[PDB]
């Protein structure tokens, strides 16, 4: 399993043409804040292909 | 009940806030593969099957 390439599958917003985000921020997909911490509703927004 | 004799429960003719159902944390499972969990309070569907 080749794991070095990686995509965003989390994103507050849709991105513009021809515009690159390589910011690795956490997450926030539920009501509770993460403050930058993993957790429930907390998950990094890159993830690895198999 | 149990999982051999699992009970179907219909939700339909009603208006479903699922934004309470998510925000709970003693959740600790939410895993949706067909929808987004932020899109449940924007979709409809016929009936629910649960």
């Amino acid at each position: 399993g080749n794991y070095n390439y990686r995509y965003r599958l989390f994103r507050k917003s849709n991105l513009k043409p021809f515009e690159r985000d390589i910011s690795t921020e956490i997450y926030q997909a539920g009501s509770t804040p993460c403050n930058g911490v993993e957790g429930f509703n907390c998950y990094f927004p890159l993830q690895s292909y198999g | 009940a149990s999982v051999y004799a699992w009970n179907r429960k219909r939700i339909s003719n009603c208006v479903a806030d699922y934004s309470v159902l998510y925000n709970s944390a003693s959740f600790s499972t939410f895993k949706c593969y067909g929808v987004s969990p932020t899109k449940l309070n924007d979709l409809c569907f016929t009936n629910v099957y649960a």
